[PDB]
């Protein structure tokens, strides 16, 4: 159904070791078909993805030279951000950032993404309207009366408007076999027993794309919502994800729990239970 | 306020285990800030030399994750596990690989 | 072209 | 079948850190009845790894430890198909250690009448859920969550004065606590 287009930044500073390390990506949907990096030799933008290794060489030094250009500003404003708040210069700091846009199946702009942190705080970010910006620390209002004089929110709102979903576009074009694919789960459940008369459930969902899933343990068709424990999704390496779902049952009620997989790869959501 | 928050680990294969098939090891750090981080991936306790990483990103709540894998054929004698260590984190942790699927 | 402006 | 009942305790303290010994024993039900532990949610390995001979009179003595043994424990005996007792886990053995030192911070002066209720202060520059404070180390600790919704913080004897230890964690692990804090008790 719907993708999004999304690029991060991160800046953290190094005292007394030199110039601060950068390090930035781009995601489109759940999947980074680049890489940016600082400190490594040759720094420019690498191409994490086969289906964008074709691409001409002006557009990989228009991502080269993006990239930098992006870079250096975030340092400098990691440089002067130091100073203004009370912190002498031995400290290690770090600053990440956000931007992208969200497209559905029409072809149109869903929400923008424009926001900044620094050092796992909220700093800026765009509202749904995309012109006024809300901030939060006293830093951050001036710079808001900066971004209100240069009236980026429009500029900005326009690349997110017509560019992102060319961008978009030619990636899911190119990347069909893989930006526009829907890998169902492969579920299962697992019974460990606890102890006498009581035991625990795992529910497995392995190897999906996207990383949006749902599973829902439920006795009687009841949600066990309070007494469920989730972990978070994680990567299998290739793309695809993992997730359990585990409930702590009592032995010999061992069937009236099922596990309930909701997921975009799914024609239907699906139902498990312990074989036995 | 420098804040900080800490580390999530789990130890989990690609594949469901079998004994004498190729898969990788992962260990998925995530949940933890600042973004300087020292992970490991250990074979009976002792260091394995050859690593990779995911490239460096955070989620929505601007909290940093990385994934280190290693390639290896799973055996029942041999015993794994990850060691992460953090600014928050005091004494090195280590989780063991655990069979599940 | 920089994008974004800081 | 009249319907008896264990009582489990840990030897010494409900609070151990890394590689210290501690033994638990829950008592019958005479000598020697035999005894079963388990842990709730992961299974603990080690229960099988202590003799039964040692299982029959409780007592599982856990030479030193580490963070896996953390967690709630409860003991019965009889089993199945003949009889068996009623299982009490009141107690959480928890693991101290292995995360940042909390820091303590204070109201006015820590000697006053003591009569005045009790009110503290814990913080901790990363951000975990729950603290906990330890009096004596019957009276044991007791748990507490954050104050402000972001931010973490919690705000909270003439003759003898106990002890004062506070801890963090994250929630989701609640069984590993932070290292022993500075000591605000008497010394
Ligand atoms: C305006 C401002 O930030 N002033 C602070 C001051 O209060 C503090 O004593 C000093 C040393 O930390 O650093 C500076």
């Amino acid at each position: 159904g719907s993708h999004s287009l999304r690029y991060f930044s991160t800046a953290v500073s190094r005292p007394g070791r030199g110039e601060p390390r950068y390090i930035a990506v781009e995601y489109v949907d759940d999947t980074q078909f680049l890489r940016f990096d600082s400190d490594a030799a040759i720094p420019r933008m690498e191409p994490r993805e086969p289906w964008v290794e074709q691409e001409g060489p002006q557009y990989w030094e228009w991502t080269t030279g993006y990239a930098k250009a992006n870079a250096q500003t975030d340092r400098v404003a990691l440089r002067n951000l130091l100073r203004r708040y009370n912190q002498s210069e031995a400290g290690s700091h770090t600053l990440q950032g956000m931007n992208g846009c969200d497209m559905g199946p029409d072809g149109r702009l869903l929400r923008g993404y424009h926001q900044h942190a620094y050092d796992g705080k909220d700093y800026i970010s765009l509202n749904e309207d995309l012109r006024s910006w809300t901030a939060a620390d006293t830093v951050a209002q001036i710079t808001q009366r900066f971004y209100e004089a240069e009236e980026y929110a429009e500029e900005f709102r326009t690349y997110l408007e017509g560019e992102c979903l060319e961008l978009l576009r030619r990636y899911l074009e190119n990347g069909k076999e893989t930006l526009q694919r829907a890998d169902p789960p492969k579920a299962h459940v697992a019974h460990h027993p606890i102890s006498d008369h009581e035991a625990t459930l795992r529910c497995w969902a392995l190897g999906f794309y996207p990383a949006e899933i749902t599973l829902t343990w439920q006795r009687d068709g009841e949600e066990q919502t309070q007494d469920t424990e989730l972990v978070e999704t994680r990567p299998a390496g290739d793309g695809t994800f993992q997730k359990w779902a585990a409930v702590v049952v009592p032995s010999g009620e061992e069937q009236r729990y099922t596990c309930h997989v909701q997921h975009e790869g799914l024609p239907q959501p699906l139902i498990l239970r312990w074989e036995q | 306020d420098p804040i900080q928050r800490t580390p999530k680990i789990q130890v989990y294969s690609r594949h469901p285990a079998e004994n004498g098939k190729s898969n990788f090891l992962n260990c998925y750090v995530s949940g933890f800030h600042p973004s300087d981080i020292e992970v490991d991936l250990l074979k009976n306790g002792e260091r394995i030399e050859k690593v990779e990483h995911s490239d460096l990103s955070f989620s929505k709540d601007w909290s940093f994750y990385l994934l280190y894998y290693t390639e290896f054929t799973p055996t029942e004698k041999d015993e794994y596990a990850c060691r992460v260590n953090h600014v928050t984190l005091s004494q090195p942790k280590i989780v063991k690989w655990d069979r599940d699927m | 072209i920089l994008r974004w402006e800081q | 079948g009249h319907l008896p009942k264990p009582t489990l305790w840990a030897e010494p303290g409900s609070v151990i850190t890394q590689g210290s010994p501690v033994t638990l024993r829950c008592q019958g039900g005479q000598e020697t009845q035999e005894y079963r532990l388990y842990r709730e949610k992961k299974t603990a390995l080690w229960i099988t790894r202590i003799p039964q001979e040692l299982v029959k009179k409780g007592q599982f003595p856990i030479p030193s430890i580490t963070w896996e043994h953390a967690g709630r424990y409860r003991c019965y005996y009889g089993s199945d198909t003949a009889g068996r007792s009623e299982s009490s886990d009141p107690l959480e053995l928890v693991v101290t250690g292995a995360y940042i030192k909390p820091t303590l911070s204070a109201q006015p002066s820590p000697v006053v009448n003591s009569g005045g209720n009790v009110i503290l202060q814990c913080d901790s520059q990363v951000a975990f859920d729950g603290f906990s404070l330890c009096k004596e180390g019957h009276p044991q600790c007791l748990n507490s969550q954050p104050h402000a919704r972001g931010s973490s913080r919690a705000i909270f004897s003439p003759s003898r004065r106990w002890w004062y230890r506070c801890y963090a964690y994250d929630s989701n692990s609640p069984y590993e606590w932070s290292l022993p804090s500075d000591l605000l008790e008497l010394l």
